[PDB]
């Protein structure tokens, strides 16, 4: 009946749950807690050209 | 109907909660996405941007640009410290205001190494030679370069490229350090010597200026959200 | 049906093994000229071990970060009094009048989310020289009127026929009101931050309060009653979810002044200590 | 019958002059007075003689000391140099026998630039200082729902409250006084002049006529005395001959008949 | 490996002391696509006539000087047919090259930080208070920043260690930024994208973004060196679009 | 922006000698707040002068009215002299005794 099943936050060194919409809204729904994606290049590295960190930055 | 019972906590309102609500704009339709430059995702990817650190924090200077130099002249003075400060990257005053320092007070628990990247701003006749010492906790600070060599050090050569990393890795017995440091929790110290000295032509300034930028390694990580002690109110309409 | 999700949990990079070198490259040297950030891990400097790294940066990503509900406003009106304007509650809507959650948007220059809002409204019996009354439970109407609606003259208008504005009626005793609310913006997104005017002659009003725009919140009692007076207070609280920001900045230094502007008072940089030297000594015997 | 009330701030005072100050208008003479160097209005003693026990004047105190500090607020909104002078008009006027009508109106520098609308309770404008000024006073967030109860159950129900409190002080009516007289002019031209005095009702007609043919009306200046009543003055410039021929017909509602007025 | 070379419209520009070129997010300037447009009138692109190199009036560094600024747009409105376009349009849209210029012998010492701010919202010097236009730009003349605190009237609070921003002054490095180090370059380039939360906006009314010029360690001479060291800003507009023409609007 | 005033002086009474009556200057049709009106006996300043509330009509020009306690006489004479901020030099105005 539209069930959604997914695993749930554990460590390291059953394990999942059941969820169903209710709404005709999806701004009704939960929040979005278990994205995990990444790129600080962006940030970090705005530059033209590649810098291989280990040559010279110059010259 | 079908018979239930009523479990404790019910009838509550928990902040940190998430279960589905009725919707107040039944078929409401919203404005498209737009392609915006700059998206984040993760709050680590802003701690992991250099930023400036006021190492030069003194009575007088505080709010003054000198707050972010430090000095360091020609002449025999190799028996002058260059700085010093502790590794407390969200209790220290040099620390606390940076970008890292801003986003960790917003957090409990941190882990994962620092890096530490300093540059000259003589002039392109200056040269000299400078050690950079990490003291991992267990004694006092080094009160000499002789002292100062024993622990995790780098000799910085000023030549065509102006800036030297110094990394201080993560040496602890626990996964995590408190954001509010104790003495159980502590991570050394870190400390500056001449090498060599600094040597001038005829017809330049003899005085020069360091500064330090700080930032996170790839293997570094916050927990246990909580609240700034930053920023504050006396009543609404602030 | 069941369908099956999966979750990809993503960890931090792990530490490999180096030994001693004697090269031509140069990993510590750079030029923080260019604008970039060196990207060099202990590896690179002293040699290092192996390590099988297992912590995750969960709790560091946006919507774990913003999905928490603070409050951002908090008023107060009775149930019976000599003004007639202390009757009820009414406020316009916006997160600046509290700091806290003001200080944790403006970390962005723009935010794209929806919303949760959540009551607390709670009642009081002020002092008289005459107390002692059987009155039944409070009831309680909160009415959201959208920018260009008619606004309620007092507490016994018609305009609280709510024919077409939603509204909530809530008794005391029971669990919080809550609603759900989309992203409500003619723009493609939420602006913290507007260097603009309002007209075109580059003048008139300066800064955020030329786009927000997003109606008013009104509060009253439904009785009409307590021959001894009364006073209610209502907290409102946020809770964005499905959240997107764009364009970072640094985080605010100096302390609020007002709701509109972004005016301050000089701050210091930071804090002072004795000298460029100073550590303290902390074995002693 | 109407209340009205007149406010005007100044951005940049004089010394020993007030920067606010308000007059109260109940139809055709003043009742109030107001000004921010003292703080409390004051009455003329004309209207009701009996002092209101701080129910009438401390009841005018709190929204004058109200609007005061609005007007005051008002000048921090203008980023421009030079001084700023604002003036308001607040009041209202009953209709046939109720459904008051509201008036609120406001000028910078002698330009009307915005008003307040009820069905919104909000100021507003075209001007760029016009929104600006209203984004300021809207931030005070309980302005617009006191001068919305200002205007649509204060100055109506004190209105309903002043047309029977001195209801004797409603039906002053003074005939006045005639003084035509005549003075050279240019050689051939002599310029007759009638006056009228200590009338209290301000609606008043002159005239002049040769023999028993108008002649027209010439200038009519008006001016008021320092008790209430009002002084009228016409005047025009004739030849030097037919001067014992012209009598201005004056018509008032103080007079029974259009008196006729002889040299 | 440090020479340079940018070519735009009729106008060019070499370089013999480049650091390299700052992509503000990794992002370069476009054109605007059919799915994310909101004006339905066709667009006009002069696609060389306002697209090229302007450079404005150069400032003096002293031995004491706090920093400068400039915004954009508003700084090019009387640069030829790219001034022209604004002023019978009502909408328009670009992404721009900046290139700041400062050259110094081997004697010189000194260090600049060069940063575009998207959207530096400014405050007042009276914290109940409004600032002008006037006290906002100044078209191609820089503002100055202060060493203490301004006191006034409708001015910026302009103290340098704030940026008058209210923020720390050190972590502006969070924005696409340079640095020019007189012992290592003597150029600095960023190129920038069109950023807004709206496809397309009038150019009198917003400030897109602001130019700001801080020295953090100040210049140093002695005793026979050139004591005049100018600093020279040349901006180019790229992919320049214009919706809305009436007439000539006024100010 | 700047409006020049208008100024008439007349009397309340009729003006027949030896009889108590008061003297008006009344100046309308002005848009500055600050003006200098003064009262003149042949020249003499009086001393004692009273003023009434500073007013304003319903196009936002600007009114006052001062007003003085006299006598008439065939010898003496009345003026009224302003200074205001449109006026090179202050007016004068020799009060009629028929207008």
């Amino acid at each position: 009946m539209g069930a959604q099943v997914s695993t749930q936050k554990t460590g390291a060194h059953i394990i999942h749950y059941t969820n169903i919409n209710y709404y005709k809204d999806a701004a009704s729904n939960s929040a979005n807690r278990q994205d995990f994606s990444q790129d600080p290049g962006k940030f970090t590295e705005p530059v033209k050209d590649i810098m291989v960190k280990s040559l010279p930055a110059l010259n | 109907g079908l018979p239930v019972m009523n479990t404790p906590g019910s009838n509550q309102f928990l902040t940190s909660d998430d279960f589905q609500s009725p919707s107040a704009m039944p078929q409401f339709d919203v404005t498209p996405e737009l392609n915006i430059p700059g998206e984040v995702q993760n709050l680590m990817e802003i701690a992991e941007v250099d930023s400036v650190v006021p190492v030069n924090n003194v009575e007088g200077k505080l709010d003054t640009m000198e707050i972010y130099r430090i000095p360091v002249q020609s002449g025999n003075h190799q028996s002058s410290q260059v700085f010093g400060f502790q590794v407390q990257p969200g209790l220290d005053n040099v620390f606390k205001h940076t970008l890292l320092g801003e986003i960790l007070n917003y957090y409990a628990h941190w882990s994962g190494s620092i890096k530490l990247t300093f540059v000259f701003c003589g002039s392109a006749m200056a040269t000299g030679k400078f050690l950079l010492a990490y003291a991992p906790p267990g004694a006092n600070a080094p009160k000499s370069r002789k002292d100062a060599m024993l622990g995790t050090h780098i000799i910085w050569d000023v030549g065509l490229q102006s800036s030297c990393v110094l990394c201080i890795p993560w040496i602890s017995q626990t996964h995590y350090r408190l954001v509010q440091q104790d003495e159980y929790t502590s991570a050394g110290n870190v400390t500056c010597w001449y090498q060599t000295g600094i040597v001038v032509p005829a017809g330049t300034p003899t005085s020069c200026s360091i500064m330090c930028f700080v930032s996170a390694c790839n293997d570094f990580s916050v927990r246990l959200l909580k609240d700034t002690p930053f920023i504050e109110q006396s009543a609404l309409l602030q | 049906v069941v369908e099956a999700v999966e979750n990809a949990v993503a960890r931090v990079a792990d530490t490999i093994s180096s030994g001693p070198s004697n090269s031509q490259a140069v990993p510590a040297l750079t030029a923080v000229e260019t604008g970039h950030t060196s990207q060099v891990t202990p590896s690179d400097t002293i040699q290092t071990r192996h390590v099988r790294n297992y912590h995750s940066r969960s709790e560091s990503s946006i919507e774990n970060f913003l999905c928490r509900s603070a409050c951002v406003y908090m008023g107060e009106y009775h149930t019976t009094n000599t003004d007639t304007s202390k009757l009820f509650a009414s406020w316009t809507i916006n997160a600046r009048r509290m700091v806290q959650m003001r200080r944790k948007l403006e970390l962005f220059t723009y935010v794209r989310f929806d919303m949760e809002v959540t009551f607390v409204i709670t009642s009081k019996q002020d002092q008289g020289t005459q107390l002692g009354q059987d009155m039944p439970p409070l009831t309680h109407q909160i009415m959201y009127i959208p920018p260009g609606g008619p606004i309620p003259k007092s507490v016994t208008d018609y305009t609280w026929q709510t024919s077409t504005n939603p509204s909530i009626f809530w008794t005391e005793g029971n669990a919080p009101p809550r609603m759900s609310i989309p992203f409500i913006s003619i723009g493609n997104a939420y602006s913290n931050f507007y260097d603009g005017w309002s007209h075109f002659s580059q003048n008139g009003v300066y800064g955020y309060n030329t786009l927000n725009h997003m109606g008013q919140i009104y509060v009253r009692h439904v009785n009409g009653s307590s021959p001894l007076p009364m006073t209610s207070t209502v907290r409102m609280y946020f809770k964005p979810k499905h959240v997107k920001v764009w364009v970072p900045r640094p985080p605010r230094l100096c302390q609020y002044k007002n709701a509109s502007t972004v005016n301050f008072t000089p701050t210091n940089i930071t804090e002072k200590r004795q000298s460029i030297n100073y550590i303290p000594e902390t074995v002693k015997p | 019958l109407s209340l009205l009330y007149h406010l005007t701030a100044v951005s940049s005072p004089a010394p020993g002059t007030p920067a606010f100050w308000v007059s109260g208008w109940l139809g055709p003479q003043q009742y109030l007075s107001y000004n921010s160097l003292r703080g409390e209005a004051e009455p003329c003693g004309a209207w009701v003689w009996e002092n209101q026990v701080s129910w009438y004047w401390e009841k005018e105190t709190t929204d004058l000391r109200i609007k005061e500090k609005l007007f005051l607020e008002a000048f921090k909104a203008l980023g421009g140099k030079g001084p700023y002078t604002l003036q308001g008009l607040l009041g209202c006027e009953l209709g046939p026998d109720n459904t008051s009508v509201p008036t609120a109106k406001f000028a910078l520098n002698g330009e009307e630039f915005m008003n307040f609308d009820l069905k919104q309770g909000t100021w507003g404008g075209d001007w760029p200082e016009a929104l600006a000024i209203s984004q300021r006073w809207q931030q005070q967030d309980k302005a617009a729902n006191k001068e919305l109860t200002f205007l649509l159950f204060s100055c109506p129900h004190r209105l309903r409250e002043h047309l029977e409190r001195g209801r004797g002080n409603l039906e002053w009516k003074e005939p006045p006084s005639m003084r035509l007289k005549a003075r050279p002019s240019s050689p051939g031209f002599s310029v007759l002049t009638c006056s009228a005095f200590s009338f209290y009702p301000p609606e008043l007609q002159l005239r002049f006529l040769r023999n028993g043919l108008a002649a027209g009306t010439g200038q009519g200046d008006f001016g008021p005395n320092s008790d209430g009543s009002f002084h009228a003055s016409s005047s025009l410039t004739v030849k030097s001959g037919d001067e014992h021929h012209y009598c201005c017909i004056v018509q008032h509602a103080g007079l029974a008949q259009p008196l006729r007025v002889e040299l | 490996d440090r020479v340079r070379s940018i070519t735009l419209g009729n106008s060019t520009i070499t370089t013999q002391e480049s650091a390299n070129v700052v992509v503000a997010y990794g992002r370069w300037p476009e054109y605007l696509k059919d799915n994310e447009a909101t004006a339905e009138d066709q667009p006009t692109q002069p696609d060389v006539a306002t697209c090229r190199f302007y450079t404005l009036e150069s400032v003096t560094w002293e031995r004491d000087s706090p920093g400068w600024w400039w915004k954009f747009p508003d700084a090019l409105k009387d640069m030829g047919l790219f001034g022209q376009n604004m002023y019978y349009h009502y909408l328009g849209r670009a992404g721009y090259t900046i290139h700041v210029q400062c050259n110094a012998s081997k004697f010189h010492q000194g260090c600049l930080m060069v940063v575009c701010v998207p959207e530096a919202e400014m405050g007042c010097s009276q914290v109940d208070g409004t600032v002008n236009e006037h006290s906002l730009s100044e078209g191609e003349t820089a503002k100055k920043f202060a060493s203490t605190s301004t006191n006034g009237t409708n001015t910026v609070q302009s103290i340098v260690t704030n940026a008058g921003m209210g923020v720390g002054v050190g972590n502006l490095t969070i924005f696409p930024h340079q640095w020019i180090n007189l012992r290592t370059n003597n150029c600095a380039t960023i190129v920038m994208p069109y950023i807004n939360n709206v496809p397309m906006d009038n150019m009198f009314r917003h400030h897109n973004f602001t130019l700001m010029i801080i020295p953090f360690v100040p210049l140093d001479y002695s005793s026979d060196s050139s004591t005049y060291v100018p600093i020279t800003v040349t901006v180019a507009p790229m992919c320049a679009e214009y919706n809305g023409l009436r007439l000539a609007t006024s100010l | 922006i700047q409006r020049t005033p208008k100024i008439q002086v007349y009397s309340r009474h009729p003006a027949e000698n030896g009889k108590s009556n008061f003297l008006n200057c009344y100046v309308s049709g002005f848009h500055p707040s600050d003006i200098e009106v003064d009262l003149l006996k042949n020249g003499e300043r009086i001393e004692k002068v009273e003023h009434s509330d500073l007013s304003f009509s319903k196009d936002w020009s600007f009114y006052l009215l001062y007003y003085t306690e006299f006598t008439p006489t065939e010898k003496d004479e009345y003026a009224c002299r302003v200074n205001h901020v449109t006026l090179s030099q202050p007016k004068i105005v020799k009060w009629d005794r028929d207008m």
